C-alpha cells in the first residue's frame, strides 16, 4: 500500500513550479494527484519547494500539532505554498477549488 | 529516517 511518506509527497509536494500560475492550479492539481477520487477533499495545501527542504523540517522547531500530538515541527523559514479550498460550486465529481498563493511557515507531523 | 507524514498547518 502507499506509504504515509509517499502519500505526503503526492498530496502536498509540487517542486515543479515556484507558485500557482493561474486560477486553475487547484482544480488541475487536486484532480491529477487523485485527491478527488472518492470525494472532494475540502482543503489541501501544496508546497513549492524541494523535497529535501521539506524533509529537513523534521529536524527544525518541535511544536504541538493542532490536535495536541507532540511530533509536529515548524519550518524555520517561510515557504512558497498554494492553498486549495473548495468553492460553493464544488459538487462531486466536479470538485471545484479556489487557488490562494502564499509564503508562510509550514507545520508538519513527522514519523520514523 | 524521520520524514513528514501529515501537513498540519501554515503559519
Amino acid at each position: 500500500k502507499e506509504t504515509a511518506a509517499a502519500k505526503f509527497e503526492r498530496q502536498h509536494m509540487d517542486s515543479s513550479t515556484s507558485a500557482a500560475s493561474s486560477s486553475n492550479y487547484c482544480n488541475q492539481m487536486m484532480k491529477s494527484r487523485n485527491l478527488t477520487k472518492d470525494r472532494c477533499k475540502p482543503v489541501n495545501t501544496f508546497v513549492h519547494e524541494s523535497l529535501a527542504d521539506v524533509q529537513a523540517v523534521c529536524s527544525q522547531k518541535n511544536v504541538a500539532c493542532k490536535n495536541g500530538q507532540t511530533n509536529c515541527y515548524q519550518s524555520y523559514s517561510t515557504m512558497s505554498i498554494t492553498d486549495c479550498r473548495e468553492t460553493g460550486s464544488s459538487k462531486y465529481p466536479n470538485c471545484a477549488y479556489k487557488t490562494t498563493q502564499a509564503n508562510k511557515h509550514i507545520i508538519v507531523a513527522c514519523e520514523g | 529516517p524521520y520524514v513528514p507524514v501529515h501537513f498540519d498547518a501554515s503559519v
